[PDB]
C-alpha cells in the first residue's frame, strides 16, 4: 500500500483494463 | 452523423487574467467556464453529446460482436493468493468469473487447501461484499483482518458519497446471502465514517486500528485511532496539523508491538516526514511522545521492519533507484548505514520481510521484475522466478515460514507461487495455483521490448505485445497506452480484452516507458516532471512515430488511450503532434485545464507534478502545454471518443467538458468525429463499475477505434 498514492489522477486502486484486480487483492489483508 | 452537427454550447465571456514572468499579465479567455457547475444547462448539454456519442457508436455493428467476444474472455475463474489467519484457516479471494465484486472465501480445514479441487470444494464464503447492499451499490475498497484474526475491518463506499465507512465484524460471522437472509448482518456496532486516501493499520494487540479520516475540498486531515466494540466518538485524534491544512498522514505499527510510526505528506511527490512512537503494552493513547527522525521533505522513506531499536527502511534518500537503509535508534544521533546497497540500474520496487530475519526484495530492471531473497546478513541467497517476465508482488506475514508471489504480464493471467522455508533446501520454491483463461490461448501472444529515441536523444523502451500470426510489415494497427507521471511506471499486466482486440483484428499493443513515469527511478520521473513535463509529450509522440518509421504499424494506423494523467497525454498528444500522427484517440477521465486543476477536489496536490499556474514562472510552462488552451483551427484532429464519469471525485469531469467543447468549436467541420461518452453512475470512490457495464463500455471504445483505424472482421 501507498498512501500518497491513492489520490494520484490514476483509473483505479494505471488503465482502464486493470478492471480485475482479484490476483493481488489478498497481498495485504493482514 | 456527419461534420458541422455538434450540440449548440454557449460560449460565456468569462475572463480569467494571469501573471506570466515573460508575459506580465495575460488575459485567458474561458468560454466554457460554466461546465465547471452543475445545472440545468449542463444537463441539456450532457444530454445532447452522450446521445449524439451513442448515436454514432449505433452504426456500428461491430460493437456487438466485439461485447460478446470480450465477455467470453473476461468469464474464468480468478483468484488471490491466500492468506494464513492466527485461527490457522486460509482466507482468498475468488471470482467464479463475471462477478462485480470478488468473494472472500475461508479454507474448511486449517490446512493449506489443495487449489486443484476447486475453491467451493476447499473453502466456504466468509466475506461477500455484493451483498453489503440489496442491489449491489454498496462497494468494498478495502480490507484488514487483526493480527489475532478475530475481527475483520472493512471500508465500504457508497453510490453518492465522496468517502468509505469502516465497519468491523467477527470473522466467525461471514456475511453471504444465506446469512443475511437466515439472520442480522452480524456486523459491530462500530461506524467508523469519512475514511479516505488511507487504510486500516491494526496495533498488533488487536484491539483497535489506525485511519485517516477528514472533518464531517479535502482538508485538515486527521490520524484517527479506533477501538473495537465502541463508536466513532470515543476515537482517539493520533496527529492533525491545522497549521498545514492541506497535509496528509499515514501509519505503520511494528510487528514486535514496540513501535508506531508517522507518515506526514505535502503533496503528490515521492517525500515524506517519518516520526516513531515507542508504544507501552497498553496500546495507542492521547498525547503520544514522537521521535521526529525525517522531520524535513527531502525523500521517500517506508518501514520494512524492526529488530529491537534497528529499523530497515526502504528510501531513495541519495539513491534514485532506492535502497534499504538501517537507522539504529538506540543512538541519540542515530546513525544511517546501508544494508543492501543502491543498483544503479535497477529500481528497488518492494522490500518484505519473511520468516522473521529473511527479506524478498523485487527489483525493477528494463521495466521487467525480478525476485531475490536476501539473509539477515544482507547476502543475496537466490533469484526466485529466474525465467518469469513481467510484474511482480509480494504476499506474507513476517512471523510465518512462508511467503507467496503473485505473477502476473502481458501472456501470464496469474501465476501463484510458494516460498516455504520448512521444506527441504531444494523443494522450497513451488506453483500453488496457475489462472486458466477462457477461449485464448496466451502461448499465442509474443511480447518483445524495444528501444526508440525522443527528440532531445533519450532512449526509452517500449513493450510490443501482439498475435504471433501478425508481421511487424507496416500493415497492422497499433494500440498505444501510456500514463507518464507521478512515478508511476506503465508495469506489464494482463488483459483478455486487449489480447482478444490484438487477434481478432491482428492488431499490435504498444507501452513506451515514457519520463514522468518511475521506471528507472527518480531520475527518470524529474525527466517529465514540472518544467520539464513537455518531455513525457515528445516521449509519447516519437513512439508512434517510431512505430508507423520502423514498419511496426501502418501509416495512420497508431491509436492512443490513457485514464485520469493517461487522459491528460493522449489529449496534449493529439493537440501537439503533427496532423495524422495518430488515427483514433480516446482519453479516459482525463485532466486537461492545466489552468485550474488546483482549484478543484484534490487538485492541489498535483502541483507537485504539474506546476502551480498561480506563480508567473510556472505559468510560462503550464499555458503552452495545457490541452485546454492550446487547441488550433487549422489541424485535423484523429476520431476522438472521450470518457468520462459525471461522478467522478478524483478528475471533476470539468476537464473533459471544456477540451470537447473547444475541439467541437475550433475544427467543427474536422472530417472525423468528436464525440464525448458521458456515464451518469454517481459510482463511489474506489470502486469499479458492474461486470457488464464494463464489458459494454469496453466494446464501444475497441469498436470505436476499430472502425476509426478501419479494421475489419475476419
Amino acid at each position: 500500500f501507498d498512501t500518497n498514492a491513492t489520490r494520484l489522477p490514476i483509473w483505479g486502486i494505471w488503465t482502464a483494463e486493470h478492471v480485475d484486480q482479484t490476483l493481488a487483492s489478498g497481498n495485504d489483508i493482514c | 452523423w456527419a461534420p458541422g452537427n455538434y450540440p449548440s454550447t454557449r460560449r460565456s465571456d468569462h475572463v480569467d487574467t494571469y501573471q506570466s514572468a515573460s508575459k506580465g499579465e495575460v488575459p485567458v479567455p474561458d468560454p466554457y467556464q460554466w461546465l465547471e457547475e452543475s445545472t440545468d444547462e449542463v444537463d441539456k448539454w450532457t444530454t445532447a453529446q452522450a446521445d449524439l456519442a451513442q448515436s454514432y457508436l449505433d452504426q456500428n455493428a461491430d460493437i456487438q460482436k466485439l461485447a460478446e467476444k470480450f465477455r467470453a474472455s473476461r468469464n474464468y475463474a480468478k483468484f488471490s493468493a491466500p492468506t494464513l489467519l492466527d485461527d490457522g484457516h486460509w482466507y482468498w479471494f475468488y471470482n467464479r468469473g463475471l462477478q462485480s465484486q470478488s468473494v472472500l472465501y475461508r479454507s474448511k480445514e486449517p490446512a493449506l487447501p489443495d487449489f486443484s479441487k476447486g475453491d467451493d470444494n476447499v473453502g466456504d464464503v466468509f466475506f461477500d461484499p455484493n451483498v453489503l447492499a440489496a442491489d449491489g451499490s454498496a462497494g468494498m475498497v478495502l480490507c484488514k483482518f487483526s493480527p489475532d484474526g478475530k475481527f475483520f475491518a472493512y471500508a465500504v463506499s457508497h453510490l453518492g458519497g465522496d468517502y468509505s465507512t469502516i465497519y468491523v465484524r467477527s470473522t466467525s460471522s461471514p456475511l453471504s446471502q444465506a446469512s443475511v437472509a437466515q439472520g442480522v448482518d452480524g456486523r459491530l456496532s462500530d461506524e467508523v465514517k469519512w475514511f479516505k486516501f488511507s487504510t486500516i493499520i491494526w496495533t498488533k494487540d488487536s484491539k483497535g486500528f489506525l485511519y485517516q479520516r477528514y472533518p464531517a475540498s479535502d482538508r485538515n486531515a486527521m490520524m484517527c485511532y479506533h477501538k473495537v466494540g465502541t463508536t466513532q466518538e470515543e476515537d482517539i485524534i493520533v496527529y492533525q496539523d491545522n497549521e498545514h491544512p492541506e497535509w496528509i498522514y499515514g501509519a505503520d505499527t511494528s510487528e514486535d508491538g514496540k513501535y508506531l510510526y508517522l507518515y506526514q505528506f505535502k503533496d503528490t511527490s515521492k517525500k515524506n516526514l517519518l516520526w516513531v512512537a515507542e508504544l507501552d503494552e497498553d496500546g495507542v493513547k492521547s498525547g503520544i511522545h514522537w521521535r521526529k527522525v525525517v522531520n524535513e521533505y527531502a525523500a521517500d522513506y517506508n518501514i520494512i521492519t524492526n529488530h529491537g531499536s534497528l529499523v530497515y527502511i526502504k528510501t531513495n534518500l541519495n539513491a534514485p533507484q532506492y535502497k534499504v537503509i538501517t537507522i539504529d535508534l538506540s543512538k541519540d544521533e542515530p546513525e544511517i548505514r546501508d544494508f543492501i546497497p543502491e543498483e544503479k540500474d535497477a529500481k528497488l520496487a518492494q522490500v518484505n520481510c519473511a520468516n522473521e530475519e529473511y527479506f524478498v526484495a523485487i527489483y525493477k530492471r528494463n521495466v521487467k521484475d525480478e525476485i531475490y531473497l536476501y539473509s539477515k546478513a544482507g547476502v543475496q541467497l537466490t533469484r526466485l522466478a529466474p525465467d518469469f517476465v513481467g510484474a511482480a508482488s509480494i504476499a506474507n506475514r513476517q512471523k510465518q515460514t512462508h511467503f507467496f508471489l503473485t505473477l502476473s504480464g502481458f501472456n501470464t493471467p496469474g501465476t501463484i507461487a510458494r516460498y516455504d522455508f520448512t521444506a527441504p533446501e531444494t523443494q522450497r520454491f513451488s506453483i500453488l495455483r496457475t489462472t486458466k483463461v477462457n477461449e485464448l490461448d496466451p502461448d499465442d501472444f509474443e511480447s518483445t521490448q524495444v528501444w526508440y529515441e525522443s527528440k532531445d536523444g533519450t532512449k526509452i523502451p517500449m513493450f510490443i505485445v501482439r498475435h504471433k500470426s501478425t508481421k511487424f510489415d507496416g500493415t497492422a494497427a497499433a494500440i498505444q497506452y501510456g500514463y507518464g507521471g507521478f512515478a508511476t511506471s506503465a508495469d506489464p499486466f494482463f488483459s483478455p480484452i486487449i489480447l482478444t482486440f490484438l487477434q481478432t483484428y491482428g492488431a499490435i499493443f504498444a507501452v513506451p516507458s515514457i519520463r514522468g513515469g518511475g521506471e528507472f527511478g527518480e531520475e527518470w520521473h524529474k525527466g517529465g516532471r514540472r518544467e520539464t513535463k513537455v518531455n513525457t509529450f515528445d516521449d509519447f509522440i516519437a513512439a508512434a512515430q517510431f512505430l508507423v518509421k520502423n514498419k511496426y504499424a501502418a501509416p495512420g494506423k497508431v491509436a492512443i488511450n490513457g485514464a485520469s494523467n493517461g487522459g491528460l497525454l493522449v489529449m496534449g498528444s493529439i493537440v501537439r503532434a503533427p496532423e495524422g500522427t495518430f488515427g483514433a484517440a480516446v482519453p479516459e477521465g482525463g485532466v486537461a485545464d492545466l489552468l485550474k486543476f488546483h482549484k478543484f477536489t484534490g487538485g492541489q496536490a498535483w502541483i507537485s507534478e504539474y506546476g502551480n499556474p498561480s506563480i508567473p514562472e510556472e505559468f510560462d510552462y503550464i499555458y503552452p502545454l495545457s490541452p485546454v488552451h492550446n487547441v488550433r483551427t487549422d489541424k485535423v484532429m484523429p476520431a476522438t471518443l472521450i470518457t468520462v464519469n459525471i461522478g467522478d471525485g478524483r478528475v471533476v469531469p470539468m476537464h473533459s467538458f471544456k477540451f470537447i467543447a473547444t475541439l467541437q468549436h475550433n475544427v467543427p467541420q474536422n472530417p472525423h468525429p468528436l464525440l464525448i461518452k458521458i456515464d451518469k453512475s454517481w459510482l463511489g470512490a474506489g470502486m469499479g463499475k458492474p461486470t457488464d457495464k464494463n464489458v459494454k463500455d469496453a466494446a464501444d471504445k475497441w469498436g470505436f477505434i476499430a472502425r476509426a483505424l478501419g479494421l475489419e472482421l475476419k
